């Protein structure tokens, strides 16, 4: 338990990166969270929406 | 059939060709939600309801 001041530094970075990665599975209002389905499912005029 | 007794047909095990449906001119309303009609050919679905 002595090295906590050094361990939390690693923990914070590891949590921040994990949270950044988890944000790719969000729709943000779109119809799908993966960019390939939108391109393979919608016409070019309305994919940009 | 009637509105309150609407039929439902199960569609499965198909080489589904929607080009003939698209090229027909007998339909006054041709509207699709979330799928481009020209792109229906390549896509694969687990089941289709009619």
């Amino acid at each position: 338990s002595a090295l906590g001041k050094l361990q939390d530094v690693v923990n914070q970075n590891a949590q921040a990166l994990n949270t950044l990665v988890k944000q790719l599975s969000s729709n943000f209002g779109a119809i799908s969270s993966v960019l390939n389905d939108i391109l393979s499912r919608l016409d070019p005029p309305e994919a940009e929406v | 059939a009637s509105v309150y007794a609407w039929n439902r047909k199960r569609i499965s095990n198909c080489v589904a060709d929607y080009s003939v449906l698209y090229n027909s001119a007998s339909f006054s309303t041709f509207k699709c939600y979330g799928v481009s009609p020209t792109k229906l050919n390549d896509l694969c679905f687990t089941n289709v309801y009619a």
